[PDB]
């Protein structure tokens, strides 16, 4: 990405579509992933995709902990 | 089937098989090859092409034992002549031969079975209830 | 130096022998086509559901007890 | 029944069956095939069609043992000639043959039985007492 | 194959092999060499070049044992003359010979197998979420 | 090889070796010397130079045992003459002979193998981050 001195009055979309939108999507995917991580569904380093029972047990063990910490911190401010 | 041929068996026995003896030897060799295949667990599609020397030795030895005595006789004598054999094995192969036949088995042979508590499992009861509150990305 | 030596001894005990080593005897050897240290990723599945079994009544499964890992902590505290 | 035919048995024994010997051999082979079927647990609808080589070997061997001696003689002699066989199998098959036959059984053979405490179970005592207080959706 | 040659075997047996006896002896020696190769685990590409004296001794003794009696007899007598051999080993390679052959195996022979809990592993769930906030170094 | 010579073996056996018997005796002695070398673990570069009396005794006795009977016969009789030998030892050397041969092994024979947890080890992650803040001494 580059910082443009001009504001691109007549060509703002040209600069946006090739410099801002890709960076915006690159940040948005990570922000969405971390938001999903916050509200439960912690990152599963090990997951069994072959056994349905094991996958169900793993999903049943996804206790939300970081979300509780965030809620506790934000409720005292 | 037919891991081994008939010429090397003839050389090993120092005799020639003819008439029903040739057919009997071929049938015995086919039986022994099938038993070795089922013990090892492999298939050997092209039978007399790869056929490692270990399985050839096993099948030739077992065919020789089967031809020498099919009734698994311990001691047999006719008049003055007498001869006593060792203890015959349970199968066509002695326990020492079985282990090397089991060499081709994957890992050390300690295969396991996946048990279950009679449950199917539905790892989706709680995830599909979420309603899309974003831009659809 | 003595404190660091005690810590090193505790680390050696914990890193080398701290789990019940599972061993087997009586089964055949030189399997997997006489493994010349080839295809080390055997990936023998071993979980709670899996039950080990071998086609030999002479196979014996033993376990090796590990260090209790209790004297080292007391020694370091002292 | 009849996993194996009579021609390959004749070649294995190097003899030809005739008169009641053929009928006796056929009956023995049918008995052995039935025993192998019940030991393995399969059915084999088309008997001499699939009939894997393992079960053919087992049935031919058992037929040969039965024809050689039906009384399970250990040692038998008449005059100068003497012969002493090994220990006969219990029913018909040596432990190796039984282990080979039990290959077709599902899993490792460690089948289980579902026990119960003499209870039927009624998982509805408490759910049907709810009265619909909505729109009937 | 063919770890040993035929001249030293002839000198050991104090006899000369000819006709089909030479072919039978060569086949026996090749079979025994294959058994020794699979037991030791090595390959020996140039067979009669390195071929340490231990494996030569083992294969020569096993070939002599096979030639002396292929049916593994215990006691054999012909009228006044009688001879009774010792207990034959499980196949070839008497336990001392087996221990000698297993010398070439790596370490003490206590090879292990790497087990797993049916898991692949993804050591990147949490590291790629970091966004570069520096100069790109 | 050849820890022992042929003259002292001839004196021990009270006979003279000739024709192919000398070659057979030399081959047997070389085999026994190789077995003793591999059991003891030493090399003995100059074979008939140092060659302690213990290994000479062991190889001479083993060679005599092999020459007396190569088939490990227990009892052998021809007509009125009969003779029965003791139980042949495993391999070539009796347990006392094996214990004597293993004398040259280092320590008490309780050699160990250095195991590992599949780790290489990098004892420098934390030391090279220090920046020289002195005079460079």
């Amino acid at each position: 990405i580059e910082l443009p001195d001009a504001i691109s009055d007549g060509e703002v979309r040209k600069l946006v579509e090739n410099e801002f939108w890709p960076e915006f999507v690159r940040r948005r995917e990570k922000l969405d992933r971390i938001a999903q991580w916050a509200r439960g569904e912690q990152p599963d380093y090990l997951i069994q995709n072959a056994n349905r029972e094991k996958r169900a047990l793993l999903k049943l063990a996804k206790t939300p902990w970081l979300g509780l910490v965030v809620t506790h911190f934000t409720q005292a401010l | 089937a037919g891991l081994a041929t008939i010429d090397e068996l003839q050389t090993l026995m120092s005799t020639v098989f003819e008439d029903d003896a040739l057919e009997q030897a071929q049938l015995v060799l086919d039986i022994v090859s099938s038993w070795a295949r089922v013990v090892s667990g492999q298939m050997w599609p092209d039978a007399p092409a790869n056929v490692p020397d270990d399985v050839r030795a096993v099948v030739l030895q077992a065919s020789r034992r089967e031809l020498k005595n099919p009734d698994r006789v311990i001691s047999r004598q006719m008049g003055p002549f007498n001869v006593q054999y060792s203890q015959p094995p349970d199968g066509f192969f002695y326990p020492a031969e079985l282990a090397i036949l089991k060499r081709f088995k994957r890992s050390g042979g300690l295969m396991t079975v996946s048990t279950s508590r009679g449950e199917e499992g539905r790892p989706w009861a709680g995830k599909t209830a979420y309603i899309r509150y974003g831009d659809g990305l | 130096s003595k404190i660091d030596k005690t810590d090193y001894d505790r680390l050696l005990a914990q890193h080398y022998n701290s789990w019940k080593v599972k061993v087997a005897t009586g089964i055949d050897d030189l399997s997997e086509d006489a493994t010349p240290e080839e295809q080390q990723r055997a990936k023998l599945i071993l979980a709670q559901d899996d039950i080990l079994m071998h086609g030999n009544h002479e196979a014996k499964f033993y376990t090796l007890p590990e260090t209790s890992l209790d004297g080292f902590i007391a020694a370091h505290t002292q």
